[PDB]
């Protein structure tokens, strides 16, 4: 549903949940009407999906 | 029950159209769900048209276009309300300003 | 959603009857009696557009 | 000149026949063939637009 | 029309009680609505020296 999210560079994690101390790795996704598609989002999240 | 069960535009209109006209009205729903089309081989007339021809109702109000094909079976008044044929789309996000704005 | 553009035609919503039914003409006349009263767009402002 | 405001109210025009003539259902039967066919709007339209 | 001298009307009539009680109109061709026409309030033009 939702949490105090505690997010960093390569994962992001959470605090004060319903549970406490699980941490998801970071990714890039599609969206609604795409628009991840949009050259000047597309440059900016392809580069956000890397670590670069 | 009676037509308090229903509320809506043509609702209202029903209560006018009744108001003036002096009769008593009672809103009932077409029983196949279908604004109404004859059929390609039976011919059958089915929705709110097929009830029409076959006397389930002396009226109908409801969201139904004037339209020739129907004409020629049924009679319409005047429109209540104009309209044409458009486009819905899910909208887009409000597109964050370019980089080189 | 969202609409774009104009309209393909026009077209509209008329209260239908069997054919040869008495309502016709009185039917015809409240439509009339109702739209020069305003009454049409009044009803049509409360389920659109004070919703 | 200029236009201000919207449309203050519905009218429209009708063809009109004398009280029951002949005339009235192929009118009728003539004019809705012609909005499901689209004339009526090109008949606008050379007028308004094109012009 | 009413008066029998004329078989057909097919101009801007406009459709109304008053008027259908002694003619029959078709369904409308063509919309509209009673509207203000003044004169153009200058849509105005700047200077190259603006
Ligand atoms: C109104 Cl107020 C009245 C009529 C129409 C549309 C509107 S509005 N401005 O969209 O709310 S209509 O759909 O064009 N049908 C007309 C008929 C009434 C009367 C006969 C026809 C034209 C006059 N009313
Ligand atoms: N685009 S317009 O104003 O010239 C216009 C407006 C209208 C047209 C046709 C045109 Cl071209 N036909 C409709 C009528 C046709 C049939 C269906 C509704 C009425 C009966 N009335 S309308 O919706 O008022
Ligand atoms: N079309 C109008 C006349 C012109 C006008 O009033 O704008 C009518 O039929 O009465």
């Amino acid at each position: 549903e939702e949490v105090m999210t505690h997010s960093g560079l390569w994962r992001t994690c959470c605090l004060e949940g319903n549970f406490k101390g699980l941490c998801k790795q970071i990714d890039h996704f599609p969206e609604d009407a795409d628009y991840e598609a949009d050259t000047a989002e597309y440059f900016l999240r392809a580069v956000r999906a890397s670590s670069i | 029950e009676g037509n308090e069960r229903y509320e809506g535009y043509c609702v209202d209109l029903a209560a006018e159209i009744a108001k003036h006209c002096g009769f008593k009205y009672k809103l009932t729903i077409v029983g196949d769900g279908k604004y109404g089309a004859r059929d390609a081989d039976t011919k059958i007339w089915n929705g709110m048209v097929g009830e029409l021809v076959y006397g389930k109702a002396d009226i109908a109000i409801a969201p139904l276009t004037i339209t020739l094909v129907r004409e020629e079976v049924i009679d319409f008044s005047k429109p209540f309300m104009s309209l044409g044929i458009s486009i819905m789309i899910k909208k887009p996000q409000k597109s964050k300003p370019g980089v080189f704005s | 959603t969202m609409k774009v553009g104009g309209n393909l035609d026009s077209k509209g919503y008329g209260i239908a009857t069997p054919k040869g039914s008495s309502l016709g003409t009185p039917v015809n006349l409240a439509v009339l009696k109702l739209s020069e009263q305003g009454v049409l767009d009044k009803l049509k402002n409360k389920w659109w557009y004070d919703k």
